């Protein structure tokens, strides 16, 4: 649900007991799901 | 929104050091508990 | 000659699979990218046969 949750997730689990989690290797954020296009209205942060 | 049920909790860390998958524990359940479609037979030439 | 090679046919159809297909290359300083960065490149790698 949400960018923690995401974190938690076990991307190497080690031998003797040992979890590496997804922050550990990356940023996890909420954002757009492709940046191609912007929009502004006056120069404030907009949508059309 | 009170017609009795169960809830399920899967410790993630618990399974993940454990070795056990976390999509395994979900079709276990899943497959037991919820009886899987996995694929057609044919009988008198009509498909089920 | 497969079997000489101890190939199934399975494993040859892998290997068209494997090696003829397109490729997603990806670009280089596309947003969101950190400031300054002056050029958006776009990647080419040649997939397909």
């Amino acid at each position: 649900q949400n960018e923690d949750e995401f974190g938690d997730i076990v991307v190497k689990t080690a031998p003797d007991g040992g979890v590496t989690h997804l922050r550990d290797i990356a940023r996890i954020e909420l954002d757009a799901s492709e940046y191609g296009l912007r929009s502004l209205l006056d120069n404030k942060p907009a949508v059309a | 929104i009170n017609v009795p049920q169960l809830n399920v909790d899967l410790d993630r860390v618990k399974a993940k050091q454990l070795g056990v998958n976390v999509t395994d524990v979900f079709d276990t359940m899943q497959i037991y508990l919820g009886s899987l479609y996995v694929n057609d037979f044919n009988r008198f030439g009509r498909v089920y | 000659k497969v079997a000489q090679r101890n190939l199934t046919a399975d494993d040859v159809v892998r290997a068209i699979r494997e090696q003829n297909v397109q490729v997603a290359a990806g670009v280089i300083g596309a947003s969101p990218t950190l400031p300054g960065t002056p050029l958006q490149l776009s990647v080419n790698a040649r997939g397909r046969l």
